[PDB]
């Protein structure tokens, strides 16, 4: 059994993630409830472009409480006391919400599309992407299970996707759940918001650079803080071995990679507001307003 | 984390020390 090597977490890492996280969590709390407070205190401001960002603050405020508290949790006490039904939920409701802002993303590059392309310029949209999104989240929620274990003397209990589960379906999400994440929630918002804001620059083509530099440093910061979190998971399912001590030096090195790509994603539920301000006048008039008094 | 079964000391070791996701 033994790897010639025990699993186990540097503390440099430990005190740089938890840094790292506190300030990403402040920053995207107070950001976030800021776009909120003033789309919803500004009458001007209530429109239809203006509520699917609110959307897409809200599902990004969420994802922060849900995933952040979690994992320092995770890392400065490494045990799960929660009970089962606790984290039966968890994984529903963060997958939930990555999904909200994942289509909310997409809904508001569609919007942006249609505004720079038609000039005779979303209650179902949000209610339909919403829906959609609970849905697609039943799974973990029904999926994750606990067991116990003895290991090296210690006792222990995690909470996981349990590989015996009751249905076929539900086996074959077992078996297939990394897939699906990096295939829908990764995979399919980029290319609908590449897509969508390639569409509206070449509109402007045929009819300025800032919002074009704000919509690739919008793309490009989505990119690079969702890849590390599916790219720690994917290399787990692709060269994690058994039977033989070549596995548990992967094990220790994929703890700091999904560490680093949960703080990326953080970051990136972050980053929204601050592109608001730098970009827009509006935006920036009414955060200075707030914030400053 | 998903495991190959229960045997695999390991992989459900890394899913305590993983985040949960």
């Amino acid at each position: 059994p033994p790897c010639q090597g025990p699993i186990e977490i540097k503390e440099t890492f430990k005190y740089i993630n938890t840094v790292v996280s506190c300030l990403v969590f402040v920053l995207g709390i107070i950001g976030n409830s800021t776009l909120l407070r003033i789309i919803y205190k500004n009458k001007c401001m209530r429109n239809g472009p203006n509520i699917l960002i609110a959307s897409l603050a809200l599902g990004d405020l969420l994802h922060i409480v849900i995933d952040i508290p979690i994992n320092v949790y995770k890392l400065l006490a490494e045990d799960w006391p929660f009970g089962a039904e606790m984290c039966k939920l968890v994984p529903f409701i963060q997958k939930a919400s990555v999904g909200i802002t994942v289509l909310s993303l997409c809904a508001l590059s569609i919007d942006r599309y249609r505004a720079v392309a038609s000039w005779s310029r979303t209650a179902v949209e949000i209610v339909l992407i919403w829906v959609v999104s609970v849905v697609l989240a039943v799974p973990e929620a029904i999926g994750f299970d606990i067991i116990t274990m003895d290991y090296k003397g210690s006792y222990l209990r995690i909470c996981l996707l349990h590989p015996v589960q009751k249905t076929a379906f539900m086996q074959f999400y077992k078996t297939a759940k990394d897939w699906w994440l990096f295939s829908f929630y990764f995979c399919l918002p980029l290319a609908i918001t590449a897509f969508f804001y390639t569409l509206m620059t070449c509109e402007m083509l045929r009819k300025r650079r800032e919002v074009a530099k704000t919509v690739f440093c919008l793309v490009l910061v989505f990119a690079l803080c969702w890849l590390p979190l599916h790219l720690s998971r994917i290399l787990k399912l692709t060269l994690y071995n058994q039977n033989d001590p070549n596995r548990c030096e992967l094990l220790s090195f994929l703890l700091v990679l999904d560490y680093i790509g949960i703080n990326m994603a953080s970051l990136n539920s972050c980053i929204n507001p601050i592109a608001l301000y730098l970009v827009s006048k509006r935006f920036k008039n009414c955060f200075k307003s707030c914030l400053c008094c | 984390c998903s495991c190959s079964s229960l045997m695999d000391k390991e992989c459900v070791y890394f899913c305590h020390l993983d985040i949960i996701w």
